RNA sequence: CCAUCAUUAAGUUGGGCACUCUAAGUUGACUGCCGGUGACAAACCGGAGGAAGGUGGGGAUGACGUCAAAUCAUCAUGCCC
């Protein structure tokens, strides 16, 4: 009942492995066509390269690398009609945590190699040295709402 | 809107059935031996005040209770027309052994009956809306509840049809408790066929 | 001692029992880690005994039936929660607040007629 | 733009296969700047009365349907054209009034009067029970002051004379 | 009123549902709030006294109609056309009231003997 | 019967803020005084809101 | 349907284990029960109580009526042929 009020949002179960809850998240976004274990063997398998090229474990990596994904500004489109109809609005701490998942894996999916064996595992170290392609789309949404302050 | 008929909500819920057999093989060929008895049993009577009947087959001793609204008719004179009628009954099929009949007080509470004698009131073509206010102030009269009527096509005489609809007491259509019996008669008029439709409750 | 229960989850039925000793599972009369697919749910499987901190106590040896293995399990820590009232009877608030021993929920949804599959309407072209 | 032309018991002609996209089509090509539709032409005879057109024409938010009852098949589309060429600019006013001039940019006491009023001390409780009040100002009767019969905090009721 | 106090009496009460032997009391405490002094009465009555005509003037109104003779309390803010029998007296104290309703009250209890 | 303690004061003129000022000083939920401009009895009260409200009589 | 007995090819056989499970005949969830400050005006909001909680999930059921809407090719019949 979106009209109603707001929708009792639900708990998620945390990783086994990490004892993560943002990486079983991860788990259900990398999950394509409802496919549980072929896509957790992959992550289970797109961090040990993750430690294999940094020697910290990847738990932190994880974390550290989606603060360069997570953007603070984004533009949510008021209709003002023959305004500019975009408006620099500030992210809620629950969009904040989803939306650096979203752009992790939807530019994963567009490399060179093809198994996501290290697909995944060169944007996460990418993210984690602040670079890559999912860094520079954030810097995008930072040259976009951040042109456009007139609407604070 | 498309009211379906408040009978096949029931027929077991709050209701029973019009045909209380069983037969695991040959289910098709003597579930057709019902409806010729159906037919034939609605053409010789010919509205003898007959509300329904029920068909209940047991060991090639095959029963049939009608109701008879007037009873005695489908008996004759002393066990006359209804052992008149076993001698084409048993014809037809093979034994229909026990045929007999019960009877029905409140002539015309019984659903059935109340369509089909205000329908034979449209072949003399005599004023409709009384045809409809003599069943609606006879009914709870007698003892119903809840009174349901209308007439549907080539209304009055005329060429655009229009249903035309009497109602007083409660009505619960929706209710699963409730005990609603319709009917639908095929009252010709030699311009077409009226259709008409009842409610009686209790 | 053998402390038996049920439970139920997604039109799967899974009959425990509590024998003593330590912590091992014999679902179908073999190891879990060669029936359960992939080792990840099982720690959440454990769940359940957690919370009465019963690891190195209790056998359980399941007779499952039915459903998937995401449906034999998560009945089974289900399973050992009706199971683990009759063992630590007083302990039913840190199971009733924390998971386990609620119910099996849901299952899966009719499928109406005039509709392709379970409440998804098919695609119609002019609006 | 397309014509998903059909006649109820008429057989369609080739002459009406041009009149129709000279009419119904070109002069509401112009409208509809971004256009991709399909139309509908229903031909319908009765033998008793006349014939009748139906054209239906969907888009994206609102539909066009318009209906003549006349039996000339080439005089009922100059008012079928007519009809659709009046719903279309009562569509397009609608949504072009986009134009609208739209620039972005203590303590309060509630007072509660009421007229002073000559009664007994006992008729000043009576009315003050029947608002809930624990205040209730009034004219003694008899000593001609003005008295505040009030509920302490005590629960008893208290009176101030002023 | 006088059934549905009977109907829970007797028995009848314990098929209902217990929700509906809410709304069967919900009913029962309604009629007594506005019908509780008409407990008794199963017939016109051939007086009525009025303590306002202002705030109940939808009473009055059925007075006039009915041909029932008419006795109120009045004051300012009253009007005295449709009161045949007329008492002057104040309307916004309990003792103008109480004391003086006591009375008329009291005026059929020695008509009776 | 019930005895009901009067407490006399003497009216006196003086802004609303002065009234408040006033019956802070004595923790009261009333204080009546006549307004300073408006010439009137005004009584000034806690409700049980906990705000102030002001009576004109 | 086989925990405890085994001669498990598993006959799931011997006994019946009938216990659990399953398969069918019935007891129970309604704002019943509390607290809010919320004033009584019902609701709403947050708890606990059962496995279940706020018309539990879903189905059946589609008011007066609208569209001369669709079938004289399921049938049935006015008129015409």
């Amino acid at each position: 009942m979106p009209r109603k009020g707001s929708v009792p949002k639900r708990d998620v179960l945390p990783d086994p492995i990490h004892n993560s809850k943002l990486v079983t998240k991860l788990i259900n976004k990398i999950m394509l066509d409802g496919k549980r274990g072929t896509a957790q063997r992959i992550l289970y398998s797109a961090f040990d390269l993750v430690e294999q090229r940094s020697g910290r474990d990847a738990l932190e990596v994880f974390e550290e690398a989606i603060n360069n994904i997570m953007p603070v500004l984004e533009v949510k489109a008021r209709r003002v009609g023959g305004s500019n109809y975009q408006v620099p609005v500030e992210v809620r701490p629950e969009r904040r945590t989803t939306l650096g998942l979203r752009w992790l894996v939807n530019y994963a999916r567009l490399r060179g190699e093809k198994t996501m064996e290290d697909r995944l595992a060169n944007e996460i170290l990418d993210a984690a040295n602040n670079t890559g392609g999912a860094v520079k789309k954030r810097e995008d949404t930072h040259k976009m709402a951040e042109a456009n302050k007139a609407f604070a | 809107g498309q009211k379906i008929n408040p009978i096949g909500l029931r027929v077991g819920i709050i209701r029973d059935w019009e045909a209380k057999w069983y037969a695991e093989k040959d289910f098709a060929s003597l579930l057709h031996e019902d409806l010729k008895i159906r037919k034939f049993i609605d053409n010789e009577l010919k509205e003898a005040s007959v509300s329904h009947v029920e068909i209940e087959r047991a060991a090639n001793r095959i029963n049939i209770a009608i109701h008879t609204g007037k009873p005695g008719m489908v008996i004759g004179k002393g066990g006359s027309e209804i052992e008149k009628l076993r001698n084409k009954l048993n014809a037809l099929t093979d034994k229909k052994v026990h045929i007999n009949v019960i009877e029905i007080k409140k002539v015309d509470l019984d659903a059935r009956l109340v369509a089909e004698n205000i329908a034979r009131q449209l072949e003399n073509r005599a004023s409709f809306r009384r045809v409809q206010k003599q069943a609606i102030t006879r009914a709870m009269k007698l003892g119903a509840k809840g009174i349901k009527t209308q007439v549907s096509g080539r209304l009055g005489g005329a060429d655009i049809a229009r249903a035309e609809q009497y109602s007083e007491g409660t009505v619960p259509l929706h209710t699963l408790r409730a005990d609603i019996d319709y009917a639908h008669a095929e009252a010709d008029t030699t311009y077409g066929k009226l259709g008409v439709k009842v409610w009686i409750y209790r | 001692v053998e402390y038996r229960g049920t439970g139920r989850r997604k039109n799967s039925v899974a009959r425990v029992r509590l024998v003593p000793g330590e912590g091992n599972i014999t679902v179908n009369n073999r190891d879990v880690r060669e029936y359960l697919p992939f080792e990840s749910l099982i720690l959440d499987l454990n769940q359940p005994f957690d919370v009465t901190e019963t690891k190195g106590n209790y056998d359980v040896l399941v007779n499952v039936h039915g459903g998937g293995f995401t449906g034999q399990a998560q009945a089974i820590r289900h399973g050992i929660a009706r199971a683990l009232l009759e063992a630590d009877p007083e302990y039913r608030g840190s199971l009733k607040r924390a998971g386990l021993l609620t119910r099996d929920p849901r299952m899966k949804e009719r499928k109406k007629p005039g509709l392709k599959a379970a409440r998804r309407s098919p695609q119609f072209s002019k609006r | 733009i397309r014509f998903e032309i059909h006649g109820d018991n008429l057989t369609i002609t080739d002459a009406i296969r041009n009149y129709i996209e000279e009419k119904i089509g070109k002069l509401e090509r112009y409208f509809n700047d971004v256009p991709n539709a399909v139309a509908h032409v229903k031909v319908k005879t009765y033998s008793n009365s006349a014939t009748k057109i139906e054209v239906t024409i969907p888009l994206k938010n609102v539909t066009l349907r318009a209906e003549e009852r006349n039996d000339d098949l080439y005089a009922g589309i100059d008012l079928i054209n007519n009809k659709l060429e009046r719903q279309v600019r009562k569509y397009k006013t609608r949504i072009n009034r986009k134009s609208r001039d739209r620039g972005d940019q203590i303590e309060i006491i509630r007072s509660k009067e009421f007229s002073l009023k000559p009664m007994d001390s006992e008729e000043a409780v009576l009315q003050m029970n029947l608002l809930g009040h624990d205040f209730f100002v009034f004219t003694d009767r008899e000593t001609d002051g003005t008295s505040i019969v009030y509920r302490r905090k005590d629960g008893k009721y208290g009176l101030i004379q002023t | 009123i006088s059934e549905i106090e009977k109907m829970e009496e007797d028995g009848l009460f314990e098929v209902l549902p217990k929700k509906e032997v809410v709304e069967l009391k919900k009913e029962y405490d309604r009629l007594i709030k506005f019908l509780g002094g008409i407990r008794d009465m199963k017939s016109m009555p051939q007086a009525l006294f009025v303590v306002d005509p202002r705030k109940e003037r939808n009473a009055i109104a059925e007075a006039r109609k009915l041909n029932i003779p008419i006795v109120g309390i009045v004051d300012t803010n009253c009007d005295p056309d449709e009161i045949d029998y007329v008492i002057p007296a104040n309307d916004d104290a309990i003792r103008a009231v109480k004391l003086l309703t006591a009375k008329m009250a009291d005026a059929i209890l020695e008509g009776q003997q």
